[PDB]
């Protein structure tokens, strides 16, 4: 999939030739209850980041882009990606790096007297030109140099960041409503409570812990020896929906105590009708857009292209490992074209550009993964689940009476489940656990039986230094430089690691398919 | 649009057609240059 | 042990000859950190029921017997039993049935205008007569007719009641401090809060769940492959003390919210100094005690003897199974003599009579059980752990500053841990879990590979009927008839079961040592 | 004891010694009777 043909758009043509023959199977393979349970899981897993990032974006850009724009962009791009993409298991949505870029660009436009939304339109115009050229010259063949080293470092870092943010949300909940001896019983509740409230933080903790506990218990019950196998596996597939239902019911039957719920906009309208409409004029809304910024938009377009490219291509690498039993093929050129071009077009409507998010896509792949009699047997590779998730995200505004009764704490427990279960296939997480085990308990794997214990521990420790370096970069104002520092790991594996490790050691420790050299 | 917007000579469909046309010309020029190279 | 010699006091003499040769080993075998962890565990496991039952007893008897009397009786009888008993692993203390008898006898004395404590003195006088005659005629040889059937019904019922009471305490906490929108911030706190308080019930639930979680996780970590083995086993041994310490610190660093704490009396004094002293005159305190009630106290004495005898002897049977690897021997005749005689003597001092409690003693045995490399390897059989537990219970009044900072919710989580871990050795609980498993997953055991699955399920469901009948009796005013309904299971096993089961099926199912017929 | 207690002819050690002696006599009578039986 990563070979270079030498023909213009050759990689694009190969990806369509590889995956579109399976299009009929991509509809029939979805006829199973596990696909529906995956739909219900990934619906919340995709809606909650949309609502949170839409709120943050509306706060940080004076609602020039907000919740409604993000929901509509997510729905439309998800529908078009599920209908046309070459790896339908990817989940397309907004991410943290994109939010940071939006903050930086809004600050830049505020400093230079620029219209932020028109600048986004021109960045999107330059994004279309870039992704067409990269796909034309098969630029996605460079993904082959991202080995398991860089992939697993990125995956472990993103999972750790996800878990950290999930816990920080609960910490913020505890800070807003602390445990106090006395409370002001007359507190304004609209739009949000104006002071601390009793029982709120502790009940949020109880809801989050209970949701995580029920999800993990039903995941264990799936592999258990209890009940008939068909009924057991059906309940196990519906583990997350059942956990969400149980905890939402628990919160519903507790009336007096306040908990924060999901809040969607009233209708399909722009977040600021006093600022912009549904179509943004590239020449400007209030003032004339300067000519120099039309060409200077290439540099932010280069940065956004790099961000989306690295995130989406590494996510495609992670979800399409040979050891995950994906027997239908993935298209690196076609998916990149679709994602970046849809983002560039959506910029014209004042809507965010999206990326193939790693935690959401990995969670989607795991929810569709079938476990045999342990060992991965197959994956329900189909387009219906992602299409339904996107459709439900688009319909989220209309189903407010249902979403308004779902607490955020339940979703926090679901996020914790997603974060812990996203670490299963990572060999870096496995080797970190080996640091806390005696060498006689190390598994029979090629990087244990062919590599000395302290050599393997040194290899793992070098990766941890990269993890710390990347974590520091994120927690700095220069957090948009994270893709470049991640890229720097590729020379580290290919130039510096052979200086201290032998070839057989590196083949055992950095193997594309978990092979014994 | 929304509220009061400055009137431009080209409308939104006209300006986006112009931008896409210039983009297509640039892409075609780049592809023709690449085709010319690697042959002589 | 259960053979009848035919010589007067023969079983008592044989028990002394069997165990007292091991007395030097009974002191040297306790030189290990596991015994210290067991002491810390069983100290709370014995102190908290003492305080709770003493408070209830003082409420129900107008403090003629209270917390201090129960603490002193528990301490003295535990010290004497650990120094002299042939099964030092038994934990001696107050139980629910004894509280029910105290309630009934107090009501009887109140109706007839009798001094309750003097009637207790005469009951204890008749208790010494019964046990001496039983020990003289080797009456503890009737325990051989109590098979695994009755043992496991009793053990499962007592564990179920323990778990149910632990959860009902949390339910009572939630009822006392319900979740409300508004609270009265000025609520008097002495002696106990007079109105609902915010954050109290939710924090109590959090502490209970966290203690249970840390205890179970440290128990898993004990058997895990992480850390050096010696350090791992040491940390696993102290899992309950570490969980208690963690959650007590967590509650300590929360200053604003109220949680109910351990409450011990100010000093070693009678609960009601106006009612009685330390020594109760058998002829009467305020009024002349009638002569007829001196002879009529035999029937309550027979009831108390049956209660204590069944509880203590079934506890000795359960803890000293051949499958639990007790290679030091147990004395049924000596332990009964010690328990009942000490109870009769404690009656003279206005102190409760005690019994070998089931969950406490099973927890004590499991804390001293050493696992192999799954398989029970040995037991740290010694006298020091029970002696130290009784000494600490006696000194619990002097260490009020330590106990007053320990919430009851942490102890609730520890009680839940004790209840769930007390089900490990019961084959009735194992067969109940087979009611929810496919027969292809049933273990390779004699009662599965030699009996048809539906036959085993019929045998299991017959026991569940017995459990339901016993539970109904407990929830009725005639809960003191529970020992007789339990004894009725022995005719059920020895008479009615052979009518519907073959000899081989009964041997595989109801086996004294889990052997293949 | 405590507060004001009724005055009995025997004190607490005296009455408990009398009761223990009566109990020991009853136990000894029972044991001697049992010794007589199973022999004739
Ligand atoms: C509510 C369910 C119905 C209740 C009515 C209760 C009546 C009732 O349900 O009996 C039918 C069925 C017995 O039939 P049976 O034991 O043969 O069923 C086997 C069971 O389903 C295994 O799980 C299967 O293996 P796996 O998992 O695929 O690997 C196995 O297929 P295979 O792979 O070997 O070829 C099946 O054969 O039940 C049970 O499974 C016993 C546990 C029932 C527990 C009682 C139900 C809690
Ligand atoms: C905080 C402690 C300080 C650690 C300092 C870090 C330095 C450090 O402690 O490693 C050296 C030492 C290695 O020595 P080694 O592997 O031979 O130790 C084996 C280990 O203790 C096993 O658990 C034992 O088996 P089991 O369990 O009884 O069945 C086994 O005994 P045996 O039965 O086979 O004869 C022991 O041989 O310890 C470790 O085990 C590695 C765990 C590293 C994880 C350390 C994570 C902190
Ligand atoms: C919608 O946009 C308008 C204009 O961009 C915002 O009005 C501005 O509000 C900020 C906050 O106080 C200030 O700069 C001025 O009061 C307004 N400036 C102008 C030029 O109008 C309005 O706040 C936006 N609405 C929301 C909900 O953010
Ligand atoms: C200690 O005992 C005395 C009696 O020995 C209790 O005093 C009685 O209290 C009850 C409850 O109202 C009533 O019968 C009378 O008020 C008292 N009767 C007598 C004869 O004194 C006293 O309440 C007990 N102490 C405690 C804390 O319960
Ligand atoms: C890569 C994408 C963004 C296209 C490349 C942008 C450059 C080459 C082109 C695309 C469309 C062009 C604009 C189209 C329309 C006008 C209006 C006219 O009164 C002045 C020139 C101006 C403003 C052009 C300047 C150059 C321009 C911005
Ligand atoms: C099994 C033990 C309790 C012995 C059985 C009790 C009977 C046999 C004995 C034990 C002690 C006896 C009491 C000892 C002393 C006196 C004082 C005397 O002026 C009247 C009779 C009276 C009150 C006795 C009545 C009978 C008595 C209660």
């Amino acid at each position: 999939p990563l070979q270079q043909t030498g023909q213009l758009f050759g990689g694009l043509v190969r990806d369509i030739r590889r995956r579109y023959p399976y299009y009929l199977s991509d509809i029939t393979d979805a006829f199973s209850p596990q696909v529906l349970a995956a739909v219900i899981f990934i619906y919340f897993a995709a809606l909650s980041p949309a609502i949170t990032f839409g709120g943050l974006l509306g706060e940080k850009t004076r609602n020039q882009m907000g919740v409604s724009e993000l929901l509509i962009s997510t729905a439309v791009q998800g529908i078009l990606f599920a209908l046309l993409g070459a790896q339908p298991l990817l989940v397309v949505g907004f991410s943290g790096p994109l939010l940071v870029f939006e903050e930086a660009f809004f600050s830049f436009c505020e400093t230079n007297g620029l219209e932020y939304i028109v600048g986004r339109v021109w960045i999107g115009f330059w994004l279309i030109l870039l992704v067409v050229l990269v796909v034309a010259f098969e630029g996605s063949f460079l993904v082959r140099f991202i080995s398991r080293y860089t992939q697993e470092i990125f995956s472990f870092l993103i999972s750790l960041i996800f878990i950290y943010e999930t816990f920080s949300k609960l910490i913020k909940i505890f800070q807003d409503h602390p445990l106090q001896k006395t409370y002001n019983y007359n507190v304004l509740m609209v739009p949000k409570p104006q002071g601390p409230l009793p029982n709120t933080a502790l009940l949020s903790l109880v809801l989050m812990a209970g949701t995580f506990f029920f999800a993990m218990m039903l995941r264990k019950f799936k592999n258990s020896s209890y009940f008939p196998g068909k009924l057991r596996r059906v309940i196990g597939d519906f583990g997350v929906p059942i956990s969400i239902l149980i905890m939402v019911l628990v919160d519903f039957f507790i009336q007096d105590t306040y908990t924060q719920k999901l809040s969607v906009p009233d209708g399909f309208k722009v977040s600021n009708s006093s600022a912009r409409g549904w179509v943004i004029h590239p020449l400007g809304l209030r003032s004339e857009f300067p000519i120099w910024m039309m060409f200077a938009s290439a540099l932010p377009a280069l940065l956004v292209f790099i961000l989306i490219f690295l995130e989406s291509q590494i996510t495609t690498l992670i979800v399409s490992k040979p050891e995950r039993k994906m027997v239908k093929g993935s298209g690196f050129h076609l998916d990149l074209l679709l994602v970046v071009g849809m983002g560039g077009v959506a910029a014209l409507f004042g809507m965010p550009w999206l990326s193939a998010t790693t935690v959401r896509s990995v969670t989607h792949a795991n929810a569709l993964t079938v476990m045999g009699k342990a060992q991965i047997q197959e994956v329900k590779e189909q387009r219906i689940s992602g299409l339904l998730v996107a459709v439900l995200v688009g319909l989220s505004i209309l189903m407010e009476p249902i979403l308004s009764r779902i607490p955020l704490a339940v979703l926090f427990g679901i996020f914790l489940y997603m974060g812990v279960t996203s670490l299963s296939g990572i060999q870096l997480f496995d080797r970190i656990l080996l640091l806390f085990k005696p060498p006689k308990y190390h598994p029979d794997v090629p990087y244990v039986k062919r590599v000395k214990t302290w050599r393997m521990h040194l290899f793992t420790g070098i990766q941890i230094i990269c993890l710390a370096v990347l974590w520091v970069v994120k927690s700095t104002p220069a957090s948009l430089a994270l893709p470049f520092v991640l890229i720097l790991t590729v020379p580290l594996r290919r130039v510096l690691l052979p200086l201290i490790f032998r070839n057989v050691e590196l083949q055992c420790l950095d193997a594309d398919d978990a092979k014994a050299t | 649009g929304e509220r009061v917007q400055l009137a431009h000579h080209f409308s939104e469909p006209e300006i986006t057609l112009i931008i896409f046309g210039v983009m297509a010309g640039v892409i075609g020029t780049i592809l023709l240059i690449s085709y010319g190279i690697r042959r002589l």
